[PDB]
């Protein structure tokens, strides 16, 4: 329950566990919400419109 | 009339305008307009 | 702007707007009818 | 409570596709087939 | 808690009984008195 130093963030290990168990998968609109920021390829991709 | 509008060549005799040059326009596809900028894709599409 | 047609009123769209879409796809149908009967030609109006 | 936002924005996104009542769910294809003085009519059941 | 229950369906019900600005407030009369294109206004009415 104590923090791991060893991973990237200060999370713990149960944590972990936690932050898995919930999924956007099942969830068209904010699923895609989040691509656009990983988006450089699309010319004036400005998905806050 | 239809509700699809699209294909082409039923209209007045009109001569073609000039183009903006990707801008932010009410570009005019098939007849069907939309507020929006050029933007090239190169995704597979179906020939229908 | 021909004053052969003293009756050139549209229904789904508006007159001024035809010279925007190209069609490629219109239903023109023809045939002659009494003058009085010429308001009865519209829709979901009875008439004979 | 994720499904619940997601399923909310989604049925409020899904929203836009109905006409209530209108010719047409989209306000461009209502603007670019029907002249201002009728258009508000079928416009302003879109906001309603 | 039931009485609150109770005065909500009965008033929930008891608005059936209102017209909302239609001829009439029963569903079926207003077909039996008015052709179909022009009911489409009025039926429109009870429904919002």
């Amino acid at each position: 329950i104590l923090p791991d130093p060893s991973k990237p963030s200060k999370r713990s290990f149960i944590e972990d566990l936690l932050f898995n168990k919930v999924t956007l998968a099942d969830a068209g609109f904010i699923k895609q919400y989040g691509d656009c920021l990983g988006d450089i390829a699309a010319r004036d991709l400005i998905c806050a419109q | 009339f239809e509700l699809l509008h699209a294909p082409a060549t039923v209209c007045g005799p009109k001569k073609s305008t000039n183009l903006v040059k990707n801008k932010c326009v009410n570009f005019n596809f098939n007849g069907l307009t939309g507020t929006g900028v050029l933007t090239e894709s190169n995704k597979k599409f179906l020939p229908f | 702007n021909s004053a052969s047609f003293s009756t050139f009123k549209c229904y789904g769209v508006s007159p001024t707007k035809l010279n925007d879409l190209c069609f490629t796809n219109v239903y023109a149908d023809s045939f002659v009818i009494r003058g009085d009967e010429v308001r009865q030609i519209a829709p979901g109006q009875t008439g004979k | 409570v994720v499904n619940q936002n997601a399923q909310a924005l989604n049925t409020l996104v899904k929203q836009l596709s109905s006409n209530f009542g209108a010719i047409s769910s989209v306000l461009n294809d209502i603007l670019s087939r029907l002249d201002p003085p009728e258009a508000e009519v079928q416009i302003d059941r879109l906001i309603t």
